This record gives C-alpha cells, structure tokens and sequence, in this order.
C-alpha cells in the first residue's frame, strides 16, 4: 503493498538487464522509460502533442518487474523528462486506487 | 495523455 | 471506492459551487483546476517549467468535495490542458496505490 501519495510514488523496476527507478503515474496512459536498451523490433509511435509529438519506440509484450511483480506490457523507450509506470503496466500489476 | 506535474 | 485503471481515472469533483470532472493524477504533486472561481486571496505560483512556466492562482485551504468526500487544500487555478487532482488533495481523501 500500500503506497501512501504525501511523498511522490516511486518504485523499483526490473527491466532490460537494469534496475531503474520510475514513478507510478496514474495520469499517464502509457509506460515511458529512458536509456534502456531492450531488444528485438519496435514500431515508431507519436506520444505528447501539446506544441509537436515526440517519437518513441514502442515495444510489445516486454517482460518488467515493478515491486517484484513479474509482468508483460507495452514500454515505450525514448526521452521523458522522469521515467513513468503508466496506466498500462499499473492494470497489469492489479494496482488500483482505493479510498 | 500520460501525465506528470512537477512542483 | 476501489477503481481500476483500464481507464483515465476520472471523477466528480464539488468546488465553488460548480460540479466538475478531475483526473485523479498520482504523477501531479499538486491540483489544478480551469475556469472556476474561487473567493478571497491568493497569491500567484509558477507551475510547470520544462519550455517555461505557467503562471497560476494558488489558493489555499479549499474546500472541495472529491467523489463524495468532503475534505480541504490547496487548490491552483489556472489553464490546464485537463483538471488535475495532485497528491495533495489525494492524501486529504485518504487515497493510495494498492497491489
């Protein structure tokens, strides 16, 4: 687990051969990480768009751990000012909101 | 979309 | 309640006497709301930052009613691209991340 919000949740991750630090974003609806190098082919995809998009690399089914929850989900790898756990990756780990 | 804010 | 993050997790807010509708943003530290109006004082804040910042009205112990909870904070009123509510008003109602 239970994550209280009064600091900014960020969590452990597994992914590509490295731990990496990432913040579970309940505002994001994709997962975006920097400076991994995952393997295998990626489609081009246009994310943000507020003054322009950028372009990322969107790979599927990848496997992460987040908290030592093995699971599989889309990553996006290109440039993000912080490296975010999107909505995509929180369902998969059954992480919820609860008050 | 995916969303932060920084503050 | 217990909500699922399949979708953008979106509720009703109660605030200055307009219902309106708030994405419960654990990314956001704080809580921004367009075209509501607010009594009394404020002082302005810098939000933002990455391509400059936005200039917004921080007004301070509102109350606010999020999804059937009566609770009070900060409130920031200004131009967002959607109604944010932030982990200050998150940790008010009592909310966490659970898996």
């Amino acid at each position: 687990p239970q994550i209280t919000l009064w600091q900014r949740p960020i969590v452990t991750i597994k992914i590509g051969g490295q731990l990496k630090e990432a913040l579970l974003n309940t505002g994001a609806d994709d997962t975006v990480l920097e400076e991994v190098n995952l393997p295998g082919r990626w489609k081009p995809k246009l994310i943000g768009g507020i003054g322009g998009f950028v372009k990322v690399r969107q790979y599927d089914q990848v496997p992460i751990e987040i908290c030592g929850h093995k699971t599989i989900g889309t990553v996006l790898v290109g440039p993000t000012p912080t490296n975010v756990i999107g909505r995509n990756l929180m369902t998969q780990i059954g992480c919820t909101l609860n008050f | 979309k995916v969303l932060f804010l920084d503050g």
